[PDB]
């Protein structure tokens, strides 16, 4: 049922709300009509410190089902990133949001969007999601770290 | 477990607006201070935010203007409290003086 899902949904809001990490953003979207959608979140991940992501504030979107918390959502950037284990639309390929492995129920919005910021800098070679993006870091690592840096400055908050 | 509080008031949802919902009902009859109200569709669709400058665009229209219909059911959650209230929309046009709503109650 949806009732668990948002009554899930409800706590995430309000912990957030109450307590969240520095730079991250994690809002419900708004609808048409000026309303706001607790299952459409748009969020907004700030680079990490020490890496070439940083200074870059790179924004997506958290679709939940009404199998949630059971079933993980959708993450998706936009507008879609330079990354191995982003898709050319959008979606994030990380282990964490597959019901199938390595999701739990109990992970909660801020465990994802610190996870998915791990993945940026860190990014996981064994399941390669875009193709160029795959291609120049197992080969000119030099011109991988330029895109990167370029793309951060280029995502930088202003 | 569980029975959340639950009760029904009486307006015209084509006269009382979200800003009425919030401070005269919500907020000073129901005792809230932080309110989100969320209107119970399967879609999560919360009207009233707590959150300064999010859903204060919407005070000035009318509850009808969202779809919300007779019968239908609102979900407020206190920020600064664990409050929760099921409140059911039943429509009705004559009210008298005329009142902004009444409670059923009471
Ligand atoms: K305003």
């Amino acid at each position: 049922m949806s009732g668990i899902a948002l009554s899930r949904l409800a706590q995430e809001r309000k912990a957030w709300r109450k307590d969240h990490p520095f730079g991250f953003v994690a809002v419900p979207t708004k609808n048409p009509d000026g309303t706001m959608n607790l299952m459409n979140w748009e969020c907004a991940i700030p680079g990490k410190k020490g890496t070439p992501w940083e200074g870059g504030l790179f924004k997506l979107r958290m679709l939940f089902k009404d199998d949630y918390p059971s079933s993980p959502p959708k993450c998706k950037f936009e507008p879609p990133l330079f990354h191995p284990n982003v898709y050319p639309s959008g979606t994030v390929c990380l282990s964490i949001l597959e019901e199938d492995k390595d999701w739990r129920p109990a992970i909660t919005i801020k465990q994802i969007l610190l996870g998915i910021q791990e993945l940026l800098n860190e990014p996981n070679i064994q399941d390669p999601a875009q193709a160029e993006a795959y291609t120049i870091y197992c080969q000119n690592r030099v011109e991988y770290e330029k895109r990167v840096r370029a793309q951060a400055k280029k995502f930088a908050p202003s | 477990s569980a029975s959340k509080p639950e009760v029904t008031v009486r307006l015209n949802v084509h006269k009382v607006t979200v800003l009425t919902l919030q401070d005269k009902i919500v907020k000073e009859k129901f005792a809230m201070v932080a309110p989100d109200v969320q209107i119970e569709d399967g879609k999560g669709t919360i009207l009233i935010s707590s959150e300064e400058g999010e859903t204060e665009a919407n005070n000035h229209k009318k509850l009808s203007e969202f779809g919300i219909r007779n019968g239908s059911r609102l979900q407020a959650d206190d920020f600064l409290q664990d409050y929760t209230l099921l409140i059911n929309i039943l429509h009705s046009e004559d009210l008298g003086k005329d009142v902004e709503f009444e409670v059923v109650g009471d």
